[PDB]
RNA sequence: UUGGGCUCUGUGGGUGCUUGGCCGCUGGCCAGACCUACUUCAAAGCCACCGGGGGUACCUACCGGUUG
RNA sequence: CUGGGGCACGCGGGUACGCUAGCCGC
């Protein structure tokens, strides 16, 4: 999460990785890019399927965001604070969220009717 | 504005635009000039400091 | 053709341009230059006015022709049979012509036997107006020294006109304005 | 000094896209 | 100078005529404007400090020569309802404050002499001619 | 300072005042008469005289009568220019050239230099179409109304190549050919100019032999003190 | 009739109005 | 159609001419305060009386 | 005209002469021939690229041909026709390129 | 409760206002929404014409210089 | 007949300069008041219709634009083709200023319009005339520069800084520091008054007369960080809006609210009012925006929903309103209606300006010219757009040409003519109502 | 070495490790396109820096009351 | 007499002009 563009790029075949493997030149490739966003985006986190990923914001706001295109899916948005979001994490069971947000307020939701 | 008239200076008696009764005879900029400080704001941090050094000396 | 439907435009080693229709894969026309005596088609390019196409050929006339018409627009005695023309750019500003640079119409062509690049002002008869000498060193054979100019780019719409060579070597320049400049300056250069 | 020329600007020029020649 | 103040008056009172004829048809708004700014213009060159007789005969053509236009487009719009009072009133007024700048001008009053009695007010013709003949015996 | 030089881009790129002093000044500047008279000149008695002597140049000659009809008419006396569009003002500066160049063959009359002072007085030509001007004033360039000329030009408006009679400028008095002419064969666009308005006269058949003559000799010793800088020695340099 | 003008546009003051122009004294030694 | 507005010098000031035309509009949109000013205006008279 | 032309005169005199004086300012058959151009339709408003080069709110389905007078269209007003789209001894000298070699 | 997008006016009357208003009804009036609608005009040059001024401005009497020496004749 | 264009007439000329509905003549009961008041409506009545009448009198045209075709649409027109088919003495104005690596920049214009300021967070401050292009003054500031605003001439100019806040002549000197404010994050002029508010991060707002130079009121606002302030001018209150949601309406007279606007579901970002004080526009952290009247106190329609949200929303004098957010900025015309009752929702904006990636800081509306300034991180920007502004100001009040004796002449009116803070409220026009209550008692003690 | 020199004044790269310009971004756009829809429910609290001694009628903050 | 109240005020042809005093239209 850099200033206010979030990204994701792939991670690096290391040399260490390969059994013949070499210096790449440009070692990263990217993957997505994410304009979605109003403020600095100070925290994220990843699902523990790693296909889910949340980012709490500094404008009040969390987002969750898909790794590939799901199908049951839309990316989307969470709010209610009052003053910006330091932490957004799942659940275990990853129904449930928390947010943490920054005068101290914590935020348990759920997807539900 | 002009040197105001009579009448008009008889109805802004307590009008200047310049020396406010806050800006305390403006000692802050007569002495920043003077002495060539480069930082009113330390200025007034020096100013804070003598002022609980005289409230030192009066509970003293 | 920057406005035309699924055609593209071939030259041959003979004089002869075709039209060929990409669609169903059609060769559609076959145009032929004016004296004879010219020999291959080396390079051409469409200009920014409509339906108007530069031609070049190895034995030294440029020509500019309406592609619907086949009719003649201009000719340019504009390389020796010794030295032909191999790539050009026009300019598409608006400005640069006519003297005093308010006027359109400038081009630039560019050979590979040498190394000085070459500005025409289209607008009374297709006067010259001016040679970049040596914008790349000039190729030689006897000579160690790499020379000799790949290719010749107006950018769009600016009046930066970038180069580059053989000699490891891409240089960029420009016109500017309140001095007319004749050739341009370089404000550009990597080697 | 009049006549020695400012920054190189790029100017808000819009081309021809060629990609409906379909 | 108030010239400002006095040009506010005059134009003021010249209002209405021209809301009647914004109201008839008898011109559009880009030339009421342009009758307006005119009719401004003038009355301030009138104020002025510095006047002369030229500018006076110079600004009660162009409203006399108004009134004649309008005359003549209202018949062709064949309307009878407009009136001349009102031009040949402030025209007067014009003449009035003419006198009182430069009473000095001969020119001038035979102008005003004319123009009284080619509009038909014999009675004023006597009393304006009485001042005139006071001013220059 | 860069802020100050966006500034000055911009102030002295203006085109209409809008503080009332440099109204006042702009509107004073004019040939004939004072400034202490021009500031409170209205605008009748300015195209009065200047009608007076437009009317005297019309029975002298001929083909002044299209310019009567569109460039001195009872609504040109207020036409405010400061107030069209650009290709108005285009077509405005067209119609300014060919009278320019048709007037500057009477010019040591009084009644053209009145017809220009109408130009300026009004539509600010000095202002808005230098080059021009300085143009067809230059072959005139040792007589007194060159240099009022000169003093009522401004400055930063002169054309790029014309801005070398700044100095003259600071000291009122006429430059001389020479220094025209050397200024002729440092530059190229100078000699440009000058042969691109002489052209254009030519072409529009509007020449004299007093412009001709002038053209004639100004090129002629630029084109020879420009080949004493081509010559080199060094072969490729001379070719 | 109407000719064109001359333009001639380029301190404590030098004669004095207020008594009829005693000139500023130029200060020779003798004086 | 394009017509923006603009306003002269010209309207502030005529040429030739160093009177000073003010123009005056009577929108109660462009005065507001209308009683405010007035009654303090009325003190203002007394104080001066 | 139903007017007067003193009448006129007036109208110059008292209104102006504003307009008159705005106006007074302002004082190959293709050689080949395709076929499939003509066989060629294509969906306008169901491209975007494409949709500003419409007349109404109706065309959708215009033809190659019809359809290429549109791009031609919007090509000039892109990109305006220059003059020079539309013999001397000196001059073919100038504008020749082998009076130029050293 | 308040829903959303409902405001909220506090109802209390400012003390310091109550010197400009105007305490006791004036003499010639008799009712209060007669005299609210009766001043209702602002007088001064900035609200009306410059003739409206003069008018709404003068004065009820005017005496130019001379003696008023008192009626002779009975005028109506 | 011909009478009902006369009757027309009257009736506009009574929604127009009435102030007040009519005197009711019939419920008198004595002669003698009858007749003063029948006289007194008589010369009412022939003043409005002689307003109305003077209503012609204006010289210049309200600019406007209008698409010609049924295809293309006013929110698809370039500056260059503007900058065309306009005024050479405006296409002039259309200008820009790079001033890049001093922050994002802050701008506001006086109120003639004669001069503006930006400023640049990291305390860069400019002080310039425009359309005559010779800069007042430019200082360094070192430290970083919140909110700068000029009082009011263009002579004197405030820049609130990290905690105190400094007020400067016209040349850049500072004058004088007052050090009464303390980090206050904004600034309004408050300027039929004399006064200067200041919305402090602790949400201590501050009414400060400039004349007298002795704080008038102060208030801690019990709740929230102010997030957002704007002025209204027809009444001179202040609109601030805080974090929780609500915009809330003061004045200098209570330590309690004045209203309490509920409004969008985060923190307002921006509030902008109308200058005749009938309608109120407020963007908020939901991504709507939405309007109100003010005079009623209900909102007009359905909340408008924009891409972002907005850091600045301003309005001319006529109707358009800029609302600037994220990276271009959008112009809505009729966003209210003032003769209709009813209002409708709009379909499709004025007009753009499109973001090439200048982070819009903050939009504000040069006075009585037409263009609207746009302070983006890059520097100024300065875009012309033809239906806004008032075509015709009254000299006496303003004046966008002013010589220097009239500034002298309009700044002792102004300072003779100041206003007591007390007379600050929800209606303006109040001085001599009833007393009811003490009127009251009076008629009591009368009859007792 | 078939001109030399000082001084000034511009432009261009550099002076920090090379991943594109833009936008309503999983896409599109760089000739742009569609432009105003959708809604169940306002809000949790605290803190939040002006130099010292000094007076305090009025304004304000608080604390305690009083009628309505 | 700015005291109030009443009548009339334009374009055609007529009776008539180095002119407008009168009949009917528009």
């Amino acid at each position: 999460g850099l200033k206010r563009k979030i990204e994701v790029w792939h991670v690096p075949s290391t040399p260490d990785t390969n059994e013949d493997g070499d210096l790449e030149f440009a070692p990263f490739v990217r993957h997505h890019t994410h304009m979605q966003h109003f403020d600095d985006v100070r925290h994220l986190e990843w699902s523990s399927d790693s296909r889910f990923f949340l980012s709490a914001s500094k404008d009040l706001t969390a987002r969750i965001w898909s790794l590939d295109t799901e199908e049951g899916f839309v990316p989307t948005v969470l709010s209610g604070h009052r003053q910006g979001v330091v932490g957004a994490y799942f659940s275990k069971d990853q129904e449930t969220i928390y947010t943490v947000s920054k005068d101290g307020a914590v935020f348990e939701w759920k997807y539900v009717a | 504005v002009r040197k105001l008239k009579y009448h008009e200076q008889k109805l802004l008696k307590k009008h200047d635009f310049i020396n406010y009764k806050s800006d305390n005879n403006h000692r802050d900029h007569d002495v920043i000039r003077r002495y060539m400080i480069q930082k009113p704001e330390d200025y007034h941090k020096y100013n804070r400091l003598c002022g609980s050094l005289r409230q030192f000396a009066h509970r003293l | 053709m920057p406005t035309f439907l699924n055609k593209i435009f071939v030259g041959r080693k003979d004089g002869w341009v075709e039209i060929w229709n990409v669609s169903t894969g059609k060769l559609i026309y076959t145009l032929l230059p004016p004296s004879p005596d010219c020999g291959a088609v080396t390079c051409l390019q469409p200009t920014p006015a409509l339906s108007l196409l530069a031609i070049a050929y190895s034995g030294g006339p440029l020509v500019i022709q309406n592609v619907l018409t086949d009719k003649t627009v201009l000719l340019l005695e504009a390389g020796t049979d010794d030295a032909p023309v191999t790539s050009i750019s026009f300019r598409t500003d608006g400005l640069g012509a006519g003297q005093d640079g308010r006027k359109d119409g400038v081009m630039a062509t560019a050979t590979s036997v040498s190394g000085d690049v070459t500005f025409w002002d289209l607008n009374k008869g297709g006067r010259i107006m001016g040679v970049l000498r040596s914008a790349h060193n000039p190729p030689s054979r006897h000579n160690i020294v790499r020379g000799g100019i790949s290719k010749i780019e107006f950018l769009a719409g600016q009046p930066v006109i970038v180069t580059s060579g053989l000699d490891n070597s891409l240089k960029t320049w420009i016109f500017d304005e309140s001095p007319f400049s004749p050739v341009p300056r370089i404000l550009h250069q990597r080697s | 000094p009049v006549g020695m020329p400012a920054k190189w600007d790029v100017k808000e020029a819009r081309k021809y896209n060629i990609e409906a020649d379909g | 100078a108030w010239v400002a103040d006095k040009a506010r008056f005059y134009l003021e009172r010249a209002a209405p005529e021209l809301r009647e004829w914004e109201e008839k048809e008898i011109f559009t708004k880009d030339e009421i404007r342009n009758l307006v700014a005119k009719r401004s213009d003038f009355e301030h060159l009138v104020l002025a400090p510095g006047t002369k007789p030229t500018d006076f005969l110079n600004y009660v053509n162009w409203e006399r020569s108004l009134d004649r236009l309008r005359a003549k487009r209202c018949a062709r719009l064949n309307i009878r309802s407009v009136t001349s009072h009102a031009s040949q009133a402030r025209t007067f007024g014009i003449f009035e404050r003419a006198v009182l700048k430069h009473p000095g001008s001969i020119e001038l009053w035979l102008a005003y002499l004319e123009f009284a009695a080619q509009v038909k007010a014999t009675k004023r013709w006597r009393r304006i001619m009485t001042r005139a003949l006071r001013l220059h015996p | 300072s860069s802020l100050a030089q966006q500034l000055a881009q911009i102030a002295a790129n203006s085109r209409s005042s809008f503080n009332v002093k440099a109204l006042k000044a702009s509107h004073s500047k004019s040939l004939i008469w004072e400034p202490r008279v021009a500031v409170s000149q209205t605008f009748a008695e300015i195209y009065s005289q200047c009608y007076e002597g437009f009317k005297e140049l019309c029975h002298l000659d001929s083909r002044f009568v299209p310019f009567d009809a569109t460039l001195f008419s009872a609504q040109s006396q207020e036409v405010d220019r400061t107030q069209m569009t650009a290709e108005e003002n285009a077509a405005l500066d067209k119609r300014v050239d060919s009278f320019l160049h048709l007037v500057g063959s009477r010019l040591r009359l009084m009644p053209a230099i009145k017809a220009v002072e109408w130009l300026i007085r009004r539509f600010r030509i000095h202002e808005f179409n230098t080059g021009t001007l300085l143009a067809t004033f230059l072959p005139y360039h040792t007589i007194p109304a060159f240099v009022t000329l000169l003093s009522i030009l401004p400055v930063q408006r002169i054309p790029i190549e014309y801005r070398f009679l700044d100095p003259y400028i600071k000291s009122l008095t006429p430059p001389p050919r020479a220094a025209i002419v050397q200024q002729a064969t440092n530059r190229p666009d100078l000699l440009s100019a000058i042969s691109r308005y002489t052209l254009d006269s030519c072409r529009a058949k509007q020449e004299y032999p007093g412009l001709i003559s002038f053209w004639g000799g100004i090129m002629a010793e630029a084109v020879n003190g420009m080949i004493d800088k081509m010559r080199s020695g060094r072969r490729a340099i001379q070719l | 009739e109407l000719s064109v003008r001359v333009p001639q546009l380029p301190g404590p003051p030098d004669t004095l109005s207020d008594w009829y122009n005693i000139p500023r004294t130029n200060l020779t030694p003798e004086l | 159609k394009i017509k923006a507005l603009t306003r002269s010098i010209t309207a502030q000031q005529a040429p030739g001419s160093d009177v000073q035309r003010a123009p005056r509009n009577l929108a109660p949109e462009l005065h507001p305060f209308e009683r405010a000013r007035e009654y303090q205006r009325a003190l203002n008279a007394v104080k001066l009386e | 005209a139903e007017k007067d032309a003193e009448e006129e005169e007036l109208e110059k005199f008292v209104l102006g002469a504003k307009e008159t004086f705005r106006e007074q300012l302002f004082r190959d058959a293709p050689a080949w021939e395709d076929s499939d151009d003509e066989r060629l339709t294509i969906s306008l408003a169901g491209a975007t690229r494409l949709r500003k080069l419409r007349i109404s709110e109706s065309e959708d389905l215009v033809s190659g041909i019809e359809y290429a007078r549109r791009l031609r269209q919007q090509y000039l007003r892109l990109y305006p026709q220059p003059d020079w789209a539309k013999p001397l001894p000196l001059d073919s000298f100038l504008r020749d390129a082998n009076s130029f070699k050293v | 409760d308040y829903k959303l997008k409902d405001v909220i006016i506090n109802e209390k009357r400012v003390k310091k206002n109550d010197k400009y208003l105007a305490t006791g009804l004036p003499h010639p009036f008799e009712s209060q929404q007669q005299y609210e609608r009766s001043l209702r005009l602002p007088v001064g040059p900035e609200w009306m014409t410059k003739e409206t001024f003069q008018d709404a401005t003068k004065p009820r009497v005017i005496i130019k210089q001379g003696i008023i020496a008192p009626m002779s004749k009975p005028m109506y | 007949k011909a009478e009902l264009d006369r009757i027309r007439r009257y009736k506009q000329a009574q929604k127009k300069y009435g102030r007040g509905p009519r005197v009711d003549i019939k419920s008198v009961r004595d002669k003698k008041l009858r007749r003063t008041l029948t006289n007194l409506e008589n010369k009412y009545k022939t003043a409005a219709l002689k307003a109305k009448e003077a209503e012609i009198l204006l010289e210049n045209q309200t600019g406007f634009l209008e698409p010609e075709g049924e295809l293309e649409r006013t929110y698809k027109v370039r500056q260059d083709e503007i900058v065309k088919e306009v005024a050479v003495e405006v296409a002039q104005k259309k200008f820009e200023l790079k001033l890049t690596e001093l922050g994002p920049y802050t701008c506001e214009y006086s109120r003639n319009g004669r001069d503006l300021i930006l400023a640049g967070r990291k305390g860069h401050v400019a002080t310039m005339d425009w359309r005559e292009g010779k800069l007042g003054c430019e200082l360094q500031l070192g430290e970083t520069v919140r909110d700068a605003r000029f009082l009011h001439n263009n002579q004197f100019f405030a820049v609130a800084q990290k905690k105190y806040v400094y007020i400067y002549d016209h040349n850049g000197v500072e004058i004088h520091c007052l050090r009464k404010h303390v980090e206050v994050s904004h600034m309004e002029f408050l300027p039929y008054h004399f006064l200067l508010a200041t919305l402090s991060i602790s949400g201590q707002l501050k009414y400060q007369d400039t004349s007298t130079g002795q704080i008038v009121a102060e208030i801690a606002t019990k709740h929230g960080t102010p997030v957002s302030l704007t002025q209204n001018p027809y009444n001179a209150i202040l609109h601030i809006g805080q974090q929780n949601g609500t915009v809330t309406l003061w004045s200098p007279n209570s330590t309690d609210p004045l209203v309490k606007l509920l409004a969008h579901r985060g923190p307002v970002r921006s509030l902008a009012v109308d200058r005749e004080g009938r309608y109120m526009v407020s963007t908020g952290q939901d991504n709507k925006m939405c309007i109100w009247d003010i005079r009623n106190f209900k909102e007009a329609v359905n909340s408008y929903f924009t891409r972002a949200p907005a850091t600045s929303v301003a309005i001319s004098d006529t109707g358009l309103t800029a609302v600037g957010w994220g990276t271009h900025t959008t112009i809505w015309k009729g966003l209210f209606n003032k003769e209709r009752p009813v209002q409708v929702k709009v379909d499709s904006p004025y007009m753009t300006w499109g973001g090439q990636g200048q982070v819009v800081e903050r939009v504000r509306w040069c006075p009585f010219e037409d263009i609207l300034g746009i302070g983006h991180n890059e520097g100024f920007s300065s875009i012309i757009v033809p239906g806004a502004g008032e075509a015709n100001y009254d000299a006496l009040e303003v004046n966008p040409f002013e010589t220097k004796k009239q500034r002298q002449e309009g700044e002792v009116k102004a300072l003779l003519n100041k206003l007591q803070p007390e007379m600050i409220a929800l209606d303006p026009n109040f001085i001599g109502n009833l007393d009811l209550r003490s009127e009251k008692q009076r008629q009591a003690e009368r009859d007792l």
